[PDB]
């Protein structure tokens, strides 16, 4: 069973800076690795699929990147919208797992 | 019209489902089991097409007893449909040189 | 009766015989190899379909000479039994375009 | 001339057409896939031919939708060319035969 | 003697050739290589046969350009040698079904 | 994304003596391995291309080992002129990626 290490748990940033989540699989997982946005109360929302693919509706601001056991999130100009909790999901071996999470703090 | 030509045909629609249902079954079959990789559709889709023409490069295999099965199916569909093919290439060839000959 | 067809049974069994066989001999061959992973009955099984059929996938493969002289065995018995049938369909489009001729 | 000779040589002649379109395509659309293999045009050409024959080693094989969508046309067109030689085989064999019974 | 059978002969013949003159040649064109594999004669044996069937399974494969070029030598040997042998059971098959018919 | 470590950063040698820099990746690429010299205020210059590859042009002086995850780019007898930065850069997985830079002091 895949293992999705999120680390740091937590990341301070200064509002405008760019900022960027880690999560490291296991074993290689190709691309195939998914991130999600968490805010105060609400629920799970995609962000990144793929690893590097755009989703309709997310700021341009957004982006993701790396292949193998390595994957990166960014943010490019943080701001208050963000502040939120931030998930890494793999797709590439059953059952699908999820990172441990990171908190975005400004 | 020729049989050879028609039974070809068949064969290639036939094919394509055959492609369709293994992927649709290949997915059903592997999730549940821990490790498996042909768990989503356009990859496994990529299998059977893998499978099918027999190049079976190894970046995606079955591991549970039906979907090893539902493989078993779509090798056997793809060696008969182009096997298929190239025997009706042979009565073509075979046809026309008798033409050739004047018969 | 059609001796084409005949033979595409004969072969049909032929190819079951020799898988089931040779899933048994490839475990009997590769037990007592350290690193060798052909040893157990339903997987032996399944490469021995995997390598008949030729597709390979490379999930499992012999590392004894006597599990690779099994394995040759099971490669030639199914690129012959497939191809058998495919001389089959030849001898049936063949003999009925022949028909649709007249003849 | 012979028609079954001519298809096998057109099929060559096309054959060699595709594996160096599609070594030239696998690149084009491999490249800006993060870890794909398949971005240099002289093992692209060995990926090629390692598909056409359908022998599938599994050392490079294609990632992204266009790759594998040229990986498709590659198999194919292996297989209906060696399967086209196949074919003139077979009628150079059975005109052959007829002749040695006097026809 | 029945050209069909005595090609099939031939063919046989000479892929037990390719397959020997390509297990020695791929290890000469693989050692310098680093990282190379197929660089003992047994194993470089099992390559060939595993590569003339197609079965490929990945477990060893060149490296080089000339390893790579022996490799398309003995997938086109292969290929063609069992091609044969399915156009030779198509004219057995052929011929036989005439006499079934009088002919 | 492939990542290529070069260390140390720094190699001190003295004049005739054999030099070698290293350069490890992080997953296995064949010998698809390239390295480059750059002297000051001038551009990068091809020197050993898939891990031991003579260039024309290039002193026989040069020479480069490895492969798998390990490669060595050899100087034997070294001298003023081959005071520089080497870089060795992938090919084998996209994108194609830089190792971090080795100074050659005399
Ligand atoms: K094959
Ligand atoms: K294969
Ligand atoms: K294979
Ligand atoms: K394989
Ligand atoms: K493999
Ligand atoms: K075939």
């Amino acid at each position: 069973d895949i293992l999705l290490t999120q680390s740091p748990a937590i990341l301070s940033v200064s509002p405008g800076e760019r900022v960027s989540f880690s999560c490291r699989a296991s074993q290689s997982i190709g691309t195939d690795i998914h991130w999600y946005q968490q805010r105060t109360n609400g629920s799970p929302r995609l962000l990144i699929k793929y690893a590097s693919e755009s989703i309709s509706g997310i700021p341009s601001r957004f982006s993701g990147s790396g292949s193998g056991t390595d994957f990166t999130l960014s943010i490019n100009s943080v701001e208050s919208e963000d502040i939120a909790n931030y998930y890494c999901q793999q797709s590439n071996r059953w059952p699908f797992t999820f990172g441990s999470g990171t908190k975005l703090e400004i | 019209s020729a049989l050879h030509w028609r039974a070809a045909g068949a064969a290639t629609v036939l094919l394509v489902i055959v492609l369709l249902a293994g992927s649709y079954l290949a997915v059903l079959a592997e999730r549940g089991a821990p490790g498996a990789q042909l768990i989503t559709y356009p990859r496994a889709l990529w299998w059977s097409v893998e499978t099918a023409t027999t190049v079976g490069y190894g970046d995606l295999c079955p591991v549970t007893l039906w979907g090893r099965l539902v493989a078993v199916v779509v090798m056997v569909a793809g060696i008969t449909s182009f096997g298929l093919v190239t025997a009706a290439l042979a009565t073509w060839f075979v046809g026309r040189e008798q033409e050739r000959r004047g018969h």
